[PDB]
């Protein structure tokens, strides 16, 4: 009943303990009360040692007590004399990494473990001496569906901390003057009032930002809406790191473009942790098939043909959700197989006790149901080869064995990353097929075709724009090969006059001769 | 779209009335009375 | 009891000299004296400058060197409000403690300190054209109104730091109302120095710190930093010993036996420099090496000779008084391998801030895109003692094809204006500009412009052939014969960059025909000189 | 008060029960109490078969036990040692 959270000093209630019972005997375990300044509290004895360790012992004049609080006590002690202050770790007891559910991130697990938690679970004294504050924000992107929300999630469920608020994309916009500012203002009351209240002792706080990008630009960019941006962005920006210090919170966004986010909200004291999410090798898709196939393999519902290791294999580029939908899919085709309705809605019980997915489902899906957004495309080849090749003559051979050697150059060379070639000849002699024969050859895991008959009506920029988009998803691959065929149905070109588009002449002569990034 | 909007002025409603409080009145008359009456019986 | 040490700011020395000479120095002489002098009190101070400087931590810290009430802090637009006239009683709200102790106590009232942060979020400059009128323009009024009013204050004392100072509405700066103004800029080599001993203090307290670690040498190596990026350094840098003694891939464990020897070492902060910390006013390697992706070879003499060029004129605009601003361009055929020596040209400037403007990363742009964003390059090299900027590829920047003739006239205007401004007095600026086709630039009147030239040559005899084919090492003794024999009694016109992919292409046949299909395709390529 | 949401196994809980009341008289309708992993829960006997119903009995090692959670109760059952059972019907004919 008398609980109370105010902080108790171990020096002075230590003497006070040695003034009343001095001269008088202690065993281990011995319960008792003690009064100090009016309130009443439960000591027992839990170790002693003479000045060996004894069962029981005579407190004298200068006998020595360490006080440590009970468990799940809410008694606060302040002094050097007490030796354990069960300061309550900032990890469930509970946690190990692979329940996390989360494969082919090692490195950049230990990177934000690192340089995010390290610092909140070694022992607080030593901490104390080096006057060092705690990193404050983290940063995710990378292309869609490779596993951002999952690690926020995972994260966030991770600490022994309160619940995490959530911001889904713009819902703190509202139409009226000063509400927006508001909305931002309430997150952190919690977070203040608590620091004021209990200094160091303060618990954890989360936010996470979702959509990010959709609320803080760049300020004095964009048009038409400048002071409200602005606002919020000003509000943003004083509330994280203002006059008044904040140790107790740690913010967490994802977006899609990082280029948009403004720049004051990327230094060292804000959100300065940044992470980009890729698609995964080969150990990685074996590692995610192995976490999405635990359970069957548990209850003897996977059949003894699958063979992991190939599927691992057989699917290049593919990203995580890809890769549950594979299974998800093929358990489909097995649950539908031994339901038989068409009529009405009728289950069976023979064969649904000997329910077994095999490899022919496995297969059957991969080859009908998914599509990867960065992996090779069949139709495209028939739609562009609409009879075949046809052996004529020498000539035939002659350019299918130079695409041949242009093709191994590019895959083997390393001086060499970027690589460009030409095929021109008189009107109605086929050039498209031959390119889509060489290609299709190629056996490269990303393959394109740019054609204008998708730009119908287009404006100069909008080619642009095309154009760009494709060379950026190209460039996020270990292999790529991209086909612009018809310059100069791209150029429009005339001869009356002569009349073109110069803009997107300029694109395509800087983007020819543009090397990726490291390695690729 | 359109920048943020002011709100509108506002126009409060007071509640109680003259002639409700003569009706308040002739409902606090009566206890008076009543009062006298039952310390009256008591005494 | 207050003291400097204890303020704990590093590198800002002449700035709070001049701050408390002008703010402060008046309400701490004899009152008698100020009173025979009959002047009043600065009553304002304004502080601007790039972020990650120090100017919060500067307000705060002025916030506790007083024995005064308690600084009211306002964050942002933390007044605004929808009901109408509501906003600008917030504002009057503030005001009301120094009129009343000023009404009571006369001239014996103690002071009153009020801080904005991100001053410019509402007091932007009126509009002052019919129709045009600001969303809010009373908030301005009201403010301006109380500052300085027919009513007379001599307690107060008002501080704002904001990122934009030319956005501030001109009748609240004149020397009436916000009198003081300041720039917080980036530090010299001293400055890294003190902040780096003001963050490292407490660690060399308690033998925290190990023998190895030189203060010195980290202050000469980070050019350019911030004051939030040393201590972002030094936070990395302890970071990792704390992990390394962290056991976490099961169960999080925390050996105690191991970590009462915790030491951090020099190590850590060279990988923390590597990898975590990256400025925003400096350079790194990975822009280097993306432009020089295959190194530089000595196939002959002139390139020796180029090289020394740039020395020289490197040394004169270190030493020059007189030109603050020198120029040069660099020209000749295509895949003669230019852009790369000027990389290499400004790498070895050894100068603080090093950026390179590319057309690579404006495509699609609209002229005025690329405008905005050379003005922007170019504004950012303003804010150093030395700078050297590269243009690369002007006639891509312009957008030019034969036909026509095509350009941008803008861009061209923009350039030509912007090669002759000199910059702040008492800074240093080198321009390099590569292209590939002087005559057209003759044609438009831009040599002018320039302050000298340098001719870039081709591979023009079998020696230097040879010499070039021996350096890179790709065909071995017999083949190098074979190829003398078949070359040495004639003349070449071929350039680096196309000698390479030649190589490449002709490695791919079998071990039995590389020489002759190199040859075939070195002969077939054609001089025409 | 100390009522939480949290999954109990009831076959652990079963099983503690069995070794605590082992040997001992039950009888139908019996109200008692029971105390699992420190947590206090009220039980009252509902049915009790013969290893036939019978009204009292004598609960032995091996006697089997099924649990059932009070009307309204919001405490969480898990394991198989519960009559309770859910099965949706979203098809109809
Ligand atoms: N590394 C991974 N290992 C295992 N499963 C993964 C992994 N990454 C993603 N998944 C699975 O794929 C799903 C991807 O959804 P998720 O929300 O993580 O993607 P996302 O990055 O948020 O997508 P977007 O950013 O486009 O909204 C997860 O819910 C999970 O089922
Ligand atoms: N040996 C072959 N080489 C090329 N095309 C062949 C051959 N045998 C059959 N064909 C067919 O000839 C047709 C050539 O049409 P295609 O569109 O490739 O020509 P094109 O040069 O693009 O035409 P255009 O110049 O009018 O745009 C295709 O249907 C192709 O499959
Ligand atoms: N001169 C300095 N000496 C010591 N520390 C400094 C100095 N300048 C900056 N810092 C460090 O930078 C940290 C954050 O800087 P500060 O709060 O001033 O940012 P700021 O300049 O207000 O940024 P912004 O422009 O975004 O408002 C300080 O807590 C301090 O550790
Ligand atoms: N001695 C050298 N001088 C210059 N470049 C060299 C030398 N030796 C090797 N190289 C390499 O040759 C290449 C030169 O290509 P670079 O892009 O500099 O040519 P460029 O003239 O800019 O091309 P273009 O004129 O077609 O735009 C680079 O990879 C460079 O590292």
């Amino acid at each position: 009943k008398n609980i109370d959270s105010n902080p108790y000093d171990t020096d002075k209630m230590a003497a006070e303990f040695i003034q009343q019972f001095n001269n008088q005997a202690f065993s281990v375990g011995q319960q008792l009360v003690f009064s100090f300044n009016d309130k009443l509290f439960g000591l027992l004895v839990k170790d002693i040692e003479a000045m060996q360790k004894i069962e029981v012992g005579l407190v004298v004049g200068n006998s020595q007590v360490a006080f440590e609080k009970a468990e799940n006590s809410s008694l606060n002690l302040i002094g050097k004399a007490k030796t354990k202050e069960n300061r309550q770790s900032i990890i469930n007891p509970d946690w190990n990494f692979e329940k996390m559910g989360i494969g082919g991130l090692d490195k950049e697990f230990s990177d934000i473990f690192r340089r995010a938690f390290a610092s909140r679970v070694f022992p607080p004294e030593i901490v104390e001496q080096m006057g060092c504050k705690h990193v404050k924000g983290i940063l995710l992107y990378g292309p869609p569906g490779c596993g951002k929300t999952l690690l926020a999630r995972q994260i966030g469920k991770m600490l022994n901390a309160r619940e995490p608020k959530v911001v889904n994309g713009p819902e703190i916009l509202n139409k009226y003057v000063g509400e927006s500012e508001a909305n931002i203002r309430k997150l952190f009351a919690d977070a203040e009032e608590e620091q004021r209240r209990l200094g160091a002792n303060s618990g954890l706080h989360i936010i996470i930002f979702d959509e990010i990008d959709a609320i803080c630009k760049q300020r004095g960019s964009m048009a038409g809406s400048t002071g409200v941006h602005d606002t919020v962005v000003n509000q943003l920006l004083s509330k994280i790191d203002g006059v008044e210090q904040l140790n107790n919170i740690l913010v967490i966004g994802m977006t899609n473009r990082p280029d948009l986010i403004d720049e004051a909200l990327l230094r060292p004291g804000r959100l300065e942790v940044k992470m980009e999410i890729g698609l995964p090798d080969e150990k990685g898709r074996l590692q995610i098939l192995h976490i999405h196939t635990a359970r069957m393999r548990g209850h003897q519902l996977l059949s003894a043909d699958v063979d992991i290791k190939e599927l691992a294999v057989e699917t290049k580029n593919f990203s995580g959700a890809e890769l549950e939908g594979l299974v998800r899919a093929a358990q489909s085709t097995a649950m539908n197989r031994h339901i038989k309705a068409s009529t009405k809605v009728e289950v069976d019980m023979e064969k649904a006790e000997s329910l077994q997915v095999t490899r022919g489902d496995f297969l059957a899906s991969l080859e009908n149901d998914i599509k990867p957004a960065f992996g090779t495309n069949q139709e495209d080849y028939a739609s562009y080869i609409m009879n075949g090749i046809i052996k004529w003559g020498d000539p035939v051979t002659r350019v299918l064995d130079d695409g041949e050697l242009l093709v191994q150059q590019t895959k083997n060379s390393d001086r060499t990353p970027l690589v460009s070639v030409l095929l021109e000849g008189p009107p109605h002699s086929g050039k498209t097929a031959l390119a889509a024969k060489i290609a299709e050859e190629s056996n490269f895991p990303f393959i394109k075709i740019c054609s204008p008959d998708k730009m119908i009506g287009f404006s100069e920029t909008a080619k642009c724009q095309a154009m760009k988009k494709i060379f950026d998803d190209a460039y996020k691959s270990q292999l790529s090969c991209v086909v612009v065929d018809d310059i100069e149905r791209l150029l429009d070109y005339v001869p009356i006059g002569p009349r073109f588009s110069n803009l997107v002449l300029q694109a395509l002569l800087v983007l020819l001769k543009k090397a990726p990034p490291q390695g690729r | 779209g359109n920048p943020a909007i002011f709100a509108s002025g506002i126009i409060m409603d007071s509640s109680i009335s003259k002639q409700a409080l003569s009706e308040i009145e002739t409902r606090h008359s009566e206890i008076i009375k009543l009062e006298n009456s039952i310390r009256e019986l008591h005494d | 009891d207050w003291n400097f040490e204890k303020m704990g700011i590093g590198g800002l020395d002449k700035e709070f000299s001049d701050i408390f000479r002008r703010a402060f120095a008046s309400r701490v002489f004899p009152p008698e004296i100020v009173e025979q002098m009959g002047c009043k009190h600065v009553k304002g101070i304004l502080l601007y400058g790039p972020p990650g400087c120090g100017k919060t931590l500067l307000a705060r810290q002025i916030g506790k060197m007083l024995n005064a009430r308690e600084p009211k802090v306002v964050n942002g637009p933390e007044i605004l409000n929808k009901y109408v006239g509501e906003s600008e009683a917030n504002i009057r709200k503030l005001f009301a403690d120094a009129e009343e102790e000023q009404r009571r106590l006369g001239a014996n009232s103690g002071l009153h300190i009020i801080i904005f942060d991100e001053i410019d979020a509402i007091c932007k400059q009126r509009g002052s054209m019919a129709g045009s009128t600001g969303v809010h323009d009373t908030v301005v009024n009201q403010l301006l109104s109380k500052i300085d009013g027919v009513e007379q204050l001599n307690n107060i004392l008002v501080i704002g730091m904001t990122n934009r100072p030319d956005l501030i509405d001109e009748a609240l700066l004149r020397p009436g109302r916000l009198e003081v103004k300041m720039e917080i800029g980036l530090p010299d080599e001293k400055g890294r120095l003190q902040i780096l001993h003001i963050h490292t203090a407490r660690m060399r307290g308690h033998q925290l710190l190990s023998a190895d670690v030189d203060i010195k040498e980290l202050a000469v190596e980070t050019k350019n930093f911030s004051g939030a990026e040393l201590e972002g350094l030094v936070r990395a840098a302890q970071s990792t010993a704390m992990n390394r003694h962290i056991k976490a891939s099961t169960k999080v464990e925390v050996d105690m036996e191991k970590a009462e020897s915790l030491q951090v070492t020099r190590g850590d902060f060279l990988a923390s420099l590597e990898n975590d910390i990256k400025p925003a006013f400096g350079t790194n390697q990975e822009d280097y090496a993306s432009y020089i992706m295959n190194g530089i070879i000595k196939w002959g003499d002139p390139v020796t000779r180029v090289l020394d060029d740039g020395e020289l004129l490197v040394q004169q605009t270190k030493n020059s008084d007189r030109t603050p601003l020198v120029s040069v361009l660099l020209e000749g055929p295509p895949h003669s391998g230019k852009t790369a020596l000027a990389a290499k040209i400004a790498e070895e400037s050894n100068f603080p801030f090093i950026k390179i403007c590319s057309p690579d990363k404006m495509i699609g742009f609209s002229e005025t895109a690329k405008c905005q964003a050379m003005k922007k390059i170019f504004d950012d090299a303003y804010k150093s003692q030395l700078s050297c900027v590269v243009v690369d590829d002007i006639e891509r920047l312009l957008d030019y094809v034969p036909i026509g003739p095509r350009f941008s006239n803008l861009v061209l205007q923009a350039l030509l204006v912007l090669l002759k401004k000199a910059p702040p007095q008492g800074r240093k600026l080198l321009i390099i500009g590569t292209t590939s086709r002087k005559d057209v630039l003759q044609e438009m009147e831009m040599l002018n412009a320039f302050s000298t030239t340098i001719h870039v040559p081709n591979i023009a005899t079998g020696e230097q052939l040879l010499e070039a084919l021996e350096l890179l090492g790709n065909f071995k003794d017999k083949e190098r014969t074979t190829i003398a024999q078949q070359v040495k009694g004639k003349k070449v016109w071929i350039g680096i960059k196309k000698l390479l992919m030649l190589i490449e292409m002709s490695l791919q046949m079998d071990p039995e025909y590389r020489v002759r299909k190199f040859l075939a395709l070195l002969r077939e390529e054609g001089a025409s000189p």
